[PDB]
Order: C-alpha cells, then structure tokens, then sequence
C-alpha cells in the first residue's frame, strides 16, 4: 500500500542514480551488467546498431577513467533516461533454459 | 527418361537423412 | 474403429498349411486386388562349403537367364506380359524369391514360380556372361564403404566358421566354378522341409493351398566362436574413414532380443542432414549435431540363428575420431548403471511405431511370414509383441546389458584413414567403468 | 472401416477423412506454393523455408516441441515440390491430439527471430550438396530453364548468390502471401471426421490474399550444355508435354510404357520395351535409355534421360530417337499397348495401393480436384485411351520444339542441330 | 527427481573401503584378536 510513498521512492532511486559515478561517465544501466551465461547470448541477439554503440560508449568510457577525468556533468546521463534494451532480450535466455532446467527434471 | 514411379523427383527433411526420387 | 488397444484385434491371421513332401504353406488375407507371392529358402553360405561359397550368389543370378521349361528369356516376356513386377535376393542366412502381382493370374505365377525353383537351364552360354558380371562386379564392389567393412567385421568376429565368409565369395572360385557343383547344391538344399512358401493379399488360405496345386518341393550348421580381435584397413589417402564396432549377442529365438531393442531405440542415431539440431532427447544427435564429432552414425542389431550382432557404424573426421568413441562408451556404459524409466518411455513408444509402422503394405507383411516360420515357425505374434513390450522394465534394461555390455571383449572393424583410433588396450580397458 | 469422406468448407478447404481400424494414425496437410512462386528476389525461399519447419513456433519454444514428438513416439514430415509442399505428421493412433495440435502452430503461428534465422544459412549447402550426388539430379533441374524461362524454370535449391540474401522478412510474407484457406487442404486418414471437422475451421480459416498464379511458366526451349568430367554422359530430348489431368496426358503416361522400361524383373534389360531393344541390337557394349514423362498443372514435358558413353551418345540418342520415328510413322502394337494398359493399370494400381502414396494421391486430387475418383473410374479412363492418340500423341514429342540438356565430357556431345 | 540407481549400493561398499582403510591404516582402536593380533 504506497501511493504519495511511492512518488517519495523516486527520489532516492534518482538521489542512488545518482550515487553511483557511472552515471557521471555517460553509461547507462544495462552496460554495466556483471556477465553470466544469459549475458553471453543476450549478446548474440543485439543488433550493431545498439551493439556498436554499446562498444564505442565502453571504449569511450575506459578512456577517461586513464586519466582520471570524469565526464564535464552537462553531458552526464539522466535519470530521467535508462535504455532497459538489454532486458527484452534478456528475459527471453531466461525463459527458455528454466523449461529445458525444469522438462529435464521430469 | 525417369518419372519411373511418379512425375519429377522430391526433397524431404525432418530427421532420418533425406529422400530424391525421379 | 481404429483404437490402439481394439486395432491390435481385427487382423487377417496367420494362416498355416502343410503338403507332405515338406513344403510348408501359408497366408493372410489383406482384402486387396493384388499379392506378393513369395518364397524363402535356409539354405546358406554357412552351408556352402569352401569352393560353394559364393556359389549360390553366383546361382542366384542364373534363374532368371531361362529355365528348363523355358529357355533363355522366355521366362520374363511372359512375367512382364502380366506388367507384374519380380524380383528375388539372398543372404547369409536365407534367401528369398517372390512375386508381386494382381491376385488374377496367379494360376502361372507359381506354376512358373515351381518351375524356376527346380528346373533350371544350366547353360555355360550364360554361366560364362555371368561369370564376367561377377568378376566385373567384384571389382566394383569397393566402390560402396558401407558393405566392405561389414566383410572385414564378420570376419574378425566369426574366423573359423562358415558364417565368416564372403557371400559372393572369393573371386578365384567364381572362375573355377562349374554349374555340376551347382547341382549339387541345387540337388542339396532346395528339397524341402528347407523350402517354404507364404503370400499375402486378396488369397485366402485354402484358395492358396488348393492352388499351391501338385507341383513339387523336395525330398547341418555349428556354433560359432566369438573372437576378441582388431582388423585394420589402413588406407589414408580417403577423405573419409568408417568405424564399426560390436559385441556378440543371443540367436534369433531368445527372450532377450527383444530387451535390447529398446536400448538401441533410446540410444537412437545421428546424422548430417537432420533438423533436429542440438536440442535433440538422443545424448548423440545433441552432441554429434553440436561439435558435429561425426558426419553421422546409426546403431544396428543383426541376430542370426544363434547369434546376435549389437553395435554402430558411424562415420567422422580423421582427426575427430577419438572424441566419437569417448562418447559412445558413455551411453551404453551409462544405460548399465544409471538409467532411469523416464527415457525407458519415450524408446518404448518408439520401437510400438516403428513395429507399426513396417506392417504395411503386401510385400513386407508376406515378407516376415517366410523368415518368420523359419525363425520363429508360423509365429506373427502381433498383439503378443505389443504385451512382450509390456514386460520391459529399467531393471530389465539394466540387467540385460550388464550381461552384454559390461565388461566383454568387444570387436573392432576399420577401414582407413584410421590412424587416430586408439589401439585395442585403450577400448578393453574403456568397456569397464572405474565407477567413472 | 468407412470410406473416402472429403467434405468442403466455407474456406472452401477440403477436409477429407476415412476411418481406419488401425493403430497407425497419420494426417497431412496441402498447399499449393511450390517453386514457380518464388520470385526473381524471392529465389530459393521456398526451399529455405522447406527448412524452416523445426524452427521456433509463435506458440512454443521450438525445443518444447522437438522433445515433444520424441518422447511421445510421433514422427514429423515435410515435402514439396515445384509446386505442392505437403506437411506430413504421424503417430499412434491414441495421441493425435497433441501432435495435431502442433501441426497448426508450426503453420499457423510463425516466428523469425534474427539470431534463430541465421543458423540455418550454413544448412543449405550441405543439404543442397547430397541432392546432387545423383548427376541425373543435376541433370533434370538445369532442365526447366532450357524448357521454360520463368515459372518452372525455378529450382527447388538455392542459386549460392542468394545464399546470404534471404531475411526472415521476405520468408515472413511469403508465408501470409501465399497461404490462404481457400489454397490450404487437410486430409485425414485413421481418424473420424467429426474430430477432423472441428478443429479444422477453427484455427485455419485465415483470408485470402491468394495464390499468385501469374505463372504459366511460358514454355520456351533451347539447349543447354554444360561441361563436365564425367564418363558417362547424361542427356535428355523434350518436346513439351501437355497439362496434367488429359487424356493425352494419359496418352503419354501410355506412350511412355510403350518404350518406357521400368524394370518389373531385377537385372532383365527390358524387352518388351523396343526402345532399349531396338537400341541394344545395333548398339555396343553398357548404356541406359528410359522415357521420361511428367506433367504438372498447366502443362507438362516428356522426354528421354539418356546414359552413354563418350562417343556413343549421339548415335543412342539418335537411333532412339530415330526409333522413336519407326513408332510416329504408323507403327503400332494392340496387345503391347494392351499389356502396357497391363502394366500401367497394375503400375498404378500398385503404385496407388500404397496407402502413404496413396495419403499424397488422396489430396494430390484434392489441390488438383477437391474430389476423388475411385482407381476403377481410372482404370476405365485407362482403358478410354485411343491409340491413335497415342500414336499422334508422339508425333507431337517429334512434330514440336524439343529441348536439350547435356553434361560430362562433351567432345562427341551432339547439338539438337545435329538432330 | 531423484532417482538414485545403483550408485546407492556402489557407494554403499565406498565409504567401507576406506574405513577399512584407517582401520587398515592404523587408527586406535584395537580390533578383537581375531585371527592372532600380537599380544
């Protein structure tokens, strides 16, 4: 039961957005996914248009974190924009397997 | 001159190799 | 209706009858305009002595070349006079000739069929066109891999016996044979008890037997030994080399034959040409399909009398040869101790289609009744094969190839670029499991 | 049990149903989208998506449905042609449900997905190459072209240009462009109607669209001849046939078992056929000659596929051929007609008597007829042939343009010019 | 699921085995003659 506590919860999911210096390096959340087994086909599945600028950003990023300079702020990814495109992807790897997981069970 | 069982050849995959035919 | 249970009951059943001279009869009414007439003969290299092997190969050849009644190639215009189609063919252990026809004119079809069974022209005029075809074909023969290792495999299996030999034989004696030593083999075998006919169709039974109608059809073997061994063709220039392996197993009549046809069924098969993928039940179509360790496999059975062959053939890469086999142990290694009843299922309704499946059509239904009265006898144990499935069980499954499996001197054929495959040391001590 | 029950539908889809008494319960499924519907940009799809039967479904992952069939002990077919792709299933008579219900899925409920699309690229090939093992195989699909320019002209295989060309997009309309439930017809075999009945309107009516026939394949001969390295020498001569379903199709089907030798007895070269016979007396040492006659829809071709060696081809072809002459100058047997009625009558009675063929001869009349005639009615037509139609109908094979296609080693190969 | 086959008796004899083995080995407790064991 929140409502007016759910818009309060925004806040610091924005306020932790923000915690956080990727954020102040232009990436985005799903790029900073640690890896797994879904992760790698996942991968598969993206088209370049994404996927390469899923790599310059990346490349972009190590860069910088060289020399120990941060993205100047204006140009820092905003929480009011998370690109989720890996998920949609993502939930589809997950799926699938916990049927073969589960039909191999019986 | 081989329609010999039929008229022109064939194709066939699903498991087992495959099928021609004349 | 049609109901699996109910479907096992209406059947034209086997029908049986008995002339005196030997000659056995038999039938089953399939409710249609046309027969296969058929007849099949025990009489086998395994009796054919040193220089009769490959003879009645040789023979088998010859009966169509004219017969006494009708000489050279009077016989046929009257056959394709009807438009119906004829064949025959042998084997080791029987052979078989036969007729596929409207159940019209039938009245010639055996009548010519009895003539050919025992008058026949021998005539050195066609003895020596095919004594040319033979040696011709001899040659030929390396031609296709499949059946040139199989040669080596008996032999390696069953030195010693009749039953280790060429079917065509040795090609010096197909030169050296003369159509008197035929005689004899044609006097020999081809008397009856050994003789036997059977067809199926629109015939009734006593319409067969009242037409099977005064004609004529007449008046040994050992147990092999099993031999743990290697050959090798060694032959690298080949872009491809085969492999079988096999162990020994029960003869035709056996309870057993039947409990291990289900292990083969759920080991399965594998090949190039699939769509079946990777996702495939069978653990060898998963892998063979995934690094693709061999172009493609398929397992065999093969009983004879006494004796019964349980192995594959496959076919991979010179160079993935190893990694084929180190996975084919793991099945059957695996089915011994931790199989499970689950997988037991799904080979089960299998082996119900696949026996199903063979029964239709004239020809192959007239076709089990020959080798099965002499194997079985009259036996077409139809719904019976359905309650025989019913016995198997995962402790059956188990305890069957803990005899066969577990632990044996297995049999090795190769034919080149072989040089990969480990040497024999290796396979004996990779039957028996360490527990791993 | 019941017999040939086909009944039309509002989609106007036959669906067709006996009741068997047996354990063995199989059905099938028609379409009409054969090769002549790919286009010039569409090249290959179909025999693409002839392999696009495992994939994933929109109903079901594709793996759910591969260990289906298996653990239920069904089993899975696909076929087609340059015309008619039929989707064949079978399993025990007891559990068709299931397996019917996934018939639908795979046709009714598509799904390309661009990494499931592009593992089946490196498919073709191989199974492109083992078609060919066969130089007959070869041989025949070069055959259209030179017969033809557009429609039948297609192959059933993929030119390798168009290899990497196809998306699952151009698969995808090709799917809805060409199905209709007008096209789509559904033949039962060991099961009742009324369970056929039911589920058929249900998921299968889906418009219209249909059929694309702007194919009449054109016949348009010439020669082709390509050079090759084999011994034998593989080569064919065609005048174009007529349509399926004729008379004269029928005379043909006869005119052929006038020459055309199928072996009825193993290992006998036939006799009866003059053709070999009147080849073999004044010919030497092994060659093969059979008479090839195939229609479809529209229009058919009859020829003869002929096998030599290096310099004796011409003369096999033309002796053949100018035996073929003898026959179109007046010559005539009855009772070798007759004994061919013989034959065929049995020929397609036994070909016929196959109840899986026969499964294709129910529906091959249906997308061709939506009826079905009795064998007898047949076996009557057979016996309506005149022979002086069979005679004349030669004569067309010799009073029209004919078509060549040649391949081996060529240096003795004769042009049609030589003919 | 689990279905446990003959693994169960397999390693039923294991975990003797070595058992046998510290016995074998030395351990500390006697053993009951048994056969002669020294004094």
């Amino acid at each position: 039961a929140v409502s007016a506590s759910s818009r309060w919860l925004e806040g610091i999911r924005k306020w932790y957005y923000n915690a956080a210096g990727f954020n102040k390096l232009g990436l985005m959340r799903d790029d900073t996914i640690h890896e797994n087994d879904d992760v790698k086909e996942a991968i598969r599945r993206l088209p370049e248009n994404l996927y390469n600028d899923r790599v310059f950003r990346i490349k972009r990023a190590l860069d910088l974190s060289m020399r120990q300079q941060i993205l100047p702020k204006e140009q820092w990814t905003k929480y009011e924009e998370d690109k989720s495109y890996l998920e949609p992807y993502l939930k589809e790897v997950i799926r699938e397997r916990k049927e073969r997981e589960e039909w191999a069970k019986k | 001159g081989q329609a010999a069982g039929r008229p022109l050849v064939a194709s066939v995959s699903l498991n087992v190799p495959a099928s021609v035919r004349y | 209706t049609a109901t699996y249970a109910q479907a096992l009951q209406s059947v034209p059943e086997t029908q049986v009858s008995q002339l005196d001279n030997g000659l056995r009869v038999a039938s089953e009414q399939s409710s249609q305009p046309t027969c296969t007439v058929g007849v099949w003969i025990d009489a086998g290299s395994r009796y054919e002595s040193e220089k009769n092997n490959g003879a009645g190969y040789f023979v088998e050849h010859l009966a169509f070349k004219g017969t006494k009644n009708r000489p050279g190639n009077a016989l046929e215009k009257e056959v394709e006079s009807m438009g119906a189609h004829l064949n025959a063919y042998s084997t080791r252990e029987h052979t078989a000739y036969y007729i596929k026809a409207l159940s019209k004119d039938l009245p010639k079809a055996v009548e010519l069929l009895a003539d050919i069974v025992q008058n026949c022209s021998l005539e050195d005029s066609q003895i020596e066109k095919e004594r040319d075809v033979i040696l011709q074909e001899l040659q030929e023969n390396d031609t296709s891999m499949r059946d040139v290792v199989f040669n080596y495999l008996h032999a390696t299996a069953f030195q010693g016996t009749p039953l280790a030999q060429s079917v065509e034989g040795p090609s010096e004696n197909v030169r050296k044979l003369s159509r008197a030593d035929l005689t004899e083999y044609l006097s020999r075998h081809y008397k009856a008890p050994r003789m036997v006919l059977a067809a199926a169709g629109g015939l009734e039974h006593r319409q067969l037997l009242d037409l099977a109608q005064k004609h004529f059809s007449g008046l040994t073997l050992s147990p092999c030994r099993f031999t743990g061994s290697q050959i090798c063709h060694r032959e690298d220039g080949l872009p491809l080399a085969h492999v079988a392996i096999a162990v020994e197993g029960p003869g035709w009549a056996h309870p057993d034959n039947v409990a291990l046809q289900v292990a083969n069924a759920i080991i399965g098969h594998y090949d190039c040409t699939y769509g079946g993928g990777a996702h495939l039940s069978s653990p060898l179509a998963s892998i063979a399909a995934t690094n693709k360790l061999c172009q493609s496999f398929q397992t065999f059975n093969i009983c004879y009398a006494d004796t019964g062959l349980l192995g594959a053939h496959f076919v991979c890469d010179h160079m993935s040869i190893d990694d084929m086999m180190f996975v084919l142990q793991g099945q059957w290694m695996r089915l011994c101790t931790s199989a499970t009843e689950s997988e037991v299922l799904r080979g089960k309704n299998l082996l119900r289609n696949a026996l199903v499946s063979h029964l239709d059509g004239t020809t192959p239904v007239c076709e089990d009744i020959g080798r099965s009265l002499l194997t079985y006898g009259r036996r077409i144990p139809l719904a019976e094969w359905e309650s025989r499935i019913a016995e198997v069980d995962a402790r059956v499954v188990r305890e069957v190839c803990s005899k066969y499996f577990y632990d044996q001197c297995p049999a090795v054929a190769g034919f080149g670029p072989i040089e990969q495959l480990p040497d024999y040391n290796r396979i004996r001590s990779g039957m028996f499991w360490l527990r791993f | 049990p019941q017999d040939l029950e086909f009944t039309r539908l509002p989609n106007g889809l036959v669906i067709a149903s006996l009741e068997n008494y047996a354990p063995a319960s199989r059905i099938g499924l028609f379409i009409k989208a054969g090769s002549r519907y790919e286009n010039s940009n569409n090249l290959g799809t179909s025999h693409l998506l002839r392999l696009a039967s495992s994939l994933t479904t929109k109903g079901a992952s594709s793996f759910k449905i591969t260990r289906g069939i298996e653990a239920v002990g069904g089993k899975l077919s696909v076929t087609s042609t340059r015309e008619n792709m039929a989707y064949t299933v079978e399993c025990l008579r007891d559990d068709v449900d299931i397996l019917m219900e996934f018939l639908l899925n795979v046709t009714t409920a598509p799904e390309f997905r661009r990494w499931e699309v592009a593992a089946l690229q490196p498919q073709l090939r191989i199974d492109k190459a083992v078609a060919l093992q066969n130089p007959q195989a070869h041989v025949i699909e070069n055959l259209h072209a030179a017969a033809y320019r557009n429609a039948l002209a297609n192959s059933l295989y993929c030119p390798d240009y168009r290899i990497g060309k196809v998306t699952p997009v151009e698969l995808h309309d090709y799917v809805q462009n060409h199905f209709t439930s007008a096209r789509m017809a559904l033949i039962g075999l060991g099961v009742s109607h009324p369970v056929l009945k039911q589920v058929a309107e249900q998921f299968l009516n889906i418009r219209g669209g249909l059929g694309l026939s702007g194919a009449k394949a054109k016949y348009h001969g010439g020669e082709i001849r390509e050079q090759n390295g084999d011994s034998l020498v593989h080569a064919a001569l065609v005048a174009e046939s007529a349509a399926i379903g004729s008379a004269e199709a029928n005379a043909f089907s006869v005119l052929q078992h006038v020459l055309g030798a199928g072996p009825h007895v193993k290992r006998g070269s036939n006799a009866t056929s003059s053709l070999y016979q009147a080849v073999a007396k004044g010919v030497h040492q092994p060659f093969d000659v059979s008479a090839f006659n195939a229609s479809y829809s529209d229009s058919g071709l009859f020829g003869f596929y002929t096998i030599s060696q290096a310099a004796s081809a011409g003369d096999v072809i033309k002796a053949a051929y100018n035996q073929v002459k003898t026959i179109a100058q007046g010559n005539l047997s009855n009772p070798d007609v007759q004994a061919a009625k013989n034959k065929l009558k049995a020929g397609y009675l036994m070909s016929v008597e196959s109840s899986e063929g026969f499964l294709d001869e129910v529906g091959s009349q249906a997308l061709a007829a939506g009826s079905y005639t009795p064998p007898s009615t047949v076996l009557q037509q057979i016996d309506a042939v005149a022979d002086a139609d069979v005679i004349n109908a030669a004569k067309k094979f010799v009073s029209g343009r004919k078509s060549m296609a040649a391949s081996g080693n060529l240096g003795h190969t004769p042009f049609i010019d030589e003919l | 699921r689990q279905l446990a086959r003959n693994w169960v008796p397999t390693a039923s004899l294991w975990g003797a085995v070595g058992a046998v083995g510290l016995v074998w080995a030395t351990d500390w407790r006697l053993i009951l003659d048994w056969v002669p064991y020294i004094n």
